[PDB]
RNA sequence: GGGAGCCCUAGCACAGGUGCUGCAUGGCCGUCGUCAGCUCGUGCCGUGAGGUGUUGGGUUAAGUCCCGCAACGAGCGCAACCCCCGCCGUUAGUUGCCAGCGGUUCGGCCGGGCACUCUAACGGGACUGCCCGCGAAAGCGGGAGGAAGGAGGGGACGACGUCUGGUCAGCAUGGCCCUUACGGCCUGGGCGACACACGUGCUACAAUGCCCACUACAAAGCGAUGCCACCCGGCAACGGGGAGCUAAUCGCAAAAAGGUGGGCCCAGUUCGGAUUGGGGUCUGCAACCCGACCCCAUGAAGCCGGAAUCGCUAGUAAUCGCGGAUCAGCCAUGCC
């Protein structure tokens, strides 16, 4: 049962909407979905560069796609034909005009949605788990980082009781509203089944 | 009351006699949060009880809750057997509760139609010793000392 | 208690194809689906076959039986 | 109560109106 | 559900009455919100994940 | 008389540029009838916890509507020409009438 | 000119004005006991008044605003003892100590999910 | 003659499967339990599993704090940070008014002003801070001042774990399985079947009541191929006409118990509205199976319920109406 989205929990103060625009009950609809589609086509093609999160606005008819990426290299391209072909992708999903950005992540160590992401591959390339671990967290704690904690689900090793592998240290206060947390989950295909990689991340106070 | 004793809330007195057994009799009256028509019941109960009566209402009212407060009543009591009816005494608080209670009750018993004279004739006929309610005092009563042998479990 | 306003309701197929067989003879049995039709007083005599879900009905079509649904004469479901 | 269509008590509980609650 | 029992693609269903929803996340028939087009569970998903916007945890 | 139902999801945005519509002058050119309360339009979504039953779990989400009003008297060009390229909100919306 | 206090009781606004007067207190455009008909709770709206002498020293328009007559009446009330206090602000001691100046901050519970209404559970059985 | 594109058979790579497996999984949930607990680093003890810390004495809603001590600290929990309610202020005047004067087609309708109510952003406000008594301290009892006083009221929030708990039919997903049917489309039927039994409810058995008429006070919500003022026809559901409202401005909308008047008079009744016969309305291609509503007639059982058994400690239970989601319509008395 327990433990609340620490994303949707703290959505009111310490963290802020991916996608912030507004629209009326007649609209919200549409524009919720195409949205969507954009993420989709978006997580799927920016793998490599490894994507944390995409802002996406709104206004006068236009789409402010801002990307967050670790790699701006892959999404460049040929110096630009790529960041072309992707913008392009989207006018025909989106024909409503796009307008693609690229962030900047300075320390992966310190975007959840990263090192979870890290975690994952490895898994599928047959990594240890508890070191993975043991390691993620502290390539997050040495990224200076309050705290941090990571969790790998079941089916360790292919060993057919699921089971459940865990690693934390520094301060990880989950009830606390006033933490920011950025929290990450990946997912990890393996041959035998699926896994499940939550990433947590507290740094900051007030 | 596990914690602490617990205590009794105030009710604010009455607004005819600014009386608060008064607002305790028209509580105990009230059904389903109809509290301005059991007021509208008491009163109209309390003009009956002098165009039936030389004497002022509110001390008949009180005359009758004081004929119906019983001074001892049995509470049963698990032991090292089973249930033995102890014979206790009884509190000035808990009087106060048996009696309002005993009077509303016995007056919705009563044949007479309307609200006000079953409250009226109970009011009455209880301040004049005699009405269902006292019976189930007098009644009371007397299964203490029935049960006086097993008095010596007094808690 | 039922409902046929300023509408009433019979499926066509159905009709056209009894109006036709009043042209000459009566076909011994009609093969329906739709035992959503009212049945008209144009249907009195030739024997209908309401299906079941699972079996078209040898209904006989008396005039007794005017302003009733077809499906009001081929039970559905079957009991002890 | 409630349970009779034809009144007042029983009109207003099923939503509606007609000749036992007029509508106005 | 079934991808084949996406058929609420067919634009004209013959009849209006035989349109119906389906979250178009998921599929899900039977909570469909009408506002969001999302089913109750992706509901609760995206408003999580914040990608629903000005959805918030509602308390009072 | 120029008319300006301001709304959006958030309120903090909206206070702030709907102040910055205020930028007229603060009481010496046009009128200005200040930032208008103006009551917010709550609606409310109820999910049921978890998927296949357990009745009794629920979780409440809400998605609030903020509007503002402001509306300016005597409207001068030049008090006009400022309604062109001068914003920074994204999720706030902008009705006018006059 | 006037005195003025406003008063609140549980979704229900009395704003009280207290002229210098015959006794004859309004509400809403209406007499007070024509507003008032047959609550016997009624007369305890003017009980600041009974309870530091101004019974019918004062004229009373107050106007009174949302939920039902009986919170209006404790709210009325409110209104009232405020007044009266801005009035004379050392008619506390003898209105103070018998609670008229506290604002009565009991309210409607809200209903909670899995429950009936808010305490009121739902009946189980098999335990 | 050869060919890009989309249409085309007859083969192949593949689709598709709500077929199996929570007895391989993720995710999310339930549960003990919002219970006050679960541990860790380093030291110390013990051959060792382990222990100490976290045991003791106070105290708290609380491993809450205090005092003590071979332990000194720390993490996940508790509490606080977020929200809604209660008092007050500043900003803000196409909602609000005998506040104050002018006009009245006696409606805040008009001029007119925002004081007040409100609306909603930002702030103040509480701290055992002040006094008296017990206390080694933490704190306890009481008393002032205050709208509120020791956690002011209600939310959100659920620890390491437990249940090999629920769910492969929401979604993923390993494996196994079918592949002119375990895939796909229809039309019709079913999920609504009735000798029976249980759960959760609704409506009751009436006089603190039921009926009719008049009249008074809400909050929260929802409204465009929508809410429907108002007018006309109909006993009525509703049909015809039609105003306003992208809604603090129009509408749903009547709040209902309540209050005043009248009727019923202890009766299976002017209690109760089940059943059934008839005549209609509306939604939908379509209401036989199986819609809701209106009207006429019918007017069942039920006189407060065995053994047993559930909820609730305050605006609570009890009681009264109102709204939304889903949704053409609606079986909603359910749920929020
Ligand atoms: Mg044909
Ligand atoms: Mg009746
Ligand atoms: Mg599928
Ligand atoms: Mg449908
Ligand atoms: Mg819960
Ligand atoms: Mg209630
Ligand atoms: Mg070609
Ligand atoms: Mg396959
Ligand atoms: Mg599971
Ligand atoms: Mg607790
Ligand atoms: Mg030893
Ligand atoms: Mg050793
Ligand atoms: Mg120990
Ligand atoms: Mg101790
Ligand atoms: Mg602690
Ligand atoms: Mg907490
Ligand atoms: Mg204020
Ligand atoms: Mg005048
Ligand atoms: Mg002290
Ligand atoms: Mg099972
Ligand atoms: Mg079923
Ligand atoms: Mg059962
Ligand atoms: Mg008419
Ligand atoms: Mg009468
Ligand atoms: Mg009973
Ligand atoms: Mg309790
Ligand atoms: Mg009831
Ligand atoms: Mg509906
Ligand atoms: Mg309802
Ligand atoms: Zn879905």
């Amino acid at each position: 049962g327990n433990k609340i989205h620490p994303i949707g929990f703290r959505l009111g103060i310490t963290r802020d909407w991916e996608s912030r625009w507004y629209a009326g009950k007649k609209q919200y609809r549409h524009l919720l979905l195409e949205d969507q589609r954009i993420r989709g086509l978006l997580e799927k093609e920016l793998y490599s560069a490894g994507l944390a999160r995409v802002d996406i606005e709104r206004a006068a008819d236009n789409v402010a796609v801002t990307v967050h990426v670790a790699k701006p290299g892959v999404v460049i391209g040929r110096g630009g034909e790529r960041i072309r072909v992707l913008r392009e992708e989207l006018a025909k999903l989106t024909g409503k005009n796009v307008a693609l950005n690229v962030q900047e992540v300075q320390n992966p160590n310190l975007s959840a949605p990263l090192v979870a992401q890290r975690v994952a591959e490895q898994i599928e390339r047959r990594f240890a788990v508890r070191r993975a671990i043991k390691q993620a967290v502290q390539r997050v704690m040495e990224s200076g980082a309050k705290g941090a904690k990571v969790i790998v689900s079941g089916r360790i090793g292919g060993a057919e009781q699921a089971r459940t592998e865990w690693a934390a240290q520094g301060r990880v206060p989950l009830h606390t509203l006033r933490a920011n947390i950025d929290y990450g989950f990946a997912l990890a295909r393996t041959t035998y089944g699926v896994l499940g990689v939550k990433a947590y991340i507290f740094l900051g106070e007030v | 009351a596990r914690r602490r004793r617990a205590e009794v809330r105030q009710l604010q007195p009455d607004l005819v006699y600014g009386d608060v057994l008064v607002t305790a009799f028209i509580n105990k009256i009230m059904r389903d949060g109809k509290k301005n028509l059991a007021a509208r019941i008491f009163y109209d109960a309390c003009k009956i009880i002098q165009e039936k009566t030389g004497q002022e209402p509110l001390k008949v009212f009180k005359q009758a809750v004081e004929n119906v407060k019983p001074r001892m009543e049995v509470r049963s009591r698990r032991v090292g057997g089973a249930n033995y009816q102890v014979p206790m005494e009884v509190s000035p608080r808990r009087q106060q509760s048996l009696a309002l209670r005993w009077l509303v009750q016995a007056a919705n018993q009563r044949p007479e139609r309307r609200a006000a004279v079953r409250i009226a004739h109970e009011l009455m006929d209880a301040a004049e010793g005699k009405g269902g309610a006292v019976k189930k005092k007098e009644d009371v009563e007397r299964m203490a000392e029935a049960n006086r042998a097993y008095a010596h479990y007094r808690w | 208690p039922r409902s046929l306003k300023k509408g009433v309701f019979v499926d066509d197929h159905l009709l056209e194809k009894v109006l036709e067989l009043n042209a000459k003879g009566e076909k011994r049995l009609i093969k329906t689906w739709s035992r959503r039709s009212t049945i008209v007083p144009e249907m009195v005599g030739h024997t209908i076959a309401v299906y079941n879900g699972k079996q078209h009905v040898p209904v006989y079509i008396t005039e007794n039986m005017v302003g009733h649904k077809l499906g009001e004469f081929a039970p559905t479901r079957t009991y002890r | 109560g409630k349970g009779d269509r034809r009144t007042r008590r029983g009109k207003i509980w099923r939503g509606t109106y007609g000749k036992y609650r007029p509508r106005k | 559900a079934r991808k084949a029992l996406i058929e609420k693609a067919k634009r004209t269903p013959k009849f209006k009455v035989r349109a119906y929803t389906r979250c178009v996340r998921c599929g899900r028939a039977r909570s469909v919100y009408r506002f969001f087009g999302l089913c109750r569970i992706c509901l609760r998903e995206l408003a999580h994940k914040g990608q629903l916007p000005g959805v918030r945890k509602a308390s009072w | 008389k120029i008319r300006i139902k301001l709304r959006g999801f958030d309120h903090k945005t909206l206070d702030a540029s709907a102040q910055k519509i205020v930028e007229a002058a603060r009481r010496s050119g046009a009128q200005v009838s200040g930032p208008i309360p103006l009551p917010t339009r709550v609606r409310r979504f109820t999910v049921i916890r978890g998927p296949f039953k357990h009745k009794d779990s629920r979780e409440h989400f809400e998605l609030r509507t903020h509007n503002r009003l402001v509306d300016i008297i005597n409207p001068n060009r030049k008090t006009i020409e400022q309604l062109m390229t001068l914003d920074l909100p994204t999720g706030v919306e902008i009705e006018i009438k006059t | 000119e006037q005195y003025y206090g406003t008063g609140r009781r549980k979704e229900a606004v009395a704003r009280v004005f207290l002229r210098p007067g015959n006794g004859k207190v309004t509400v809403n455009g209406q007499d007070f006991n024509e507003y008032f008909q047959g609550l016997v709770r009624a007369v305890a709206a003017l009980e600041p008044l009974r309870a530091v002498d101004a019974l019918g020293r004062f004229d009373a328009y107050i106007t009174v605003r949302g939920g039902g007559k009986s919170g209006q009446i404790d709210a009325i009330k409110l209104g009232i003892a405020r007044a009266l206090v801005q009035y004379n602000p050392d008619y506390r001691a003898k209105l103070k100590p018998l609670g008229f100046l506290t604002r009565d901050a009991r309210v409607v519970e809200r209903k909670k999910y899995g429950k009936h209404k808010a305490r009121r559970a739902p009946q189980y059985s098999k335990r």
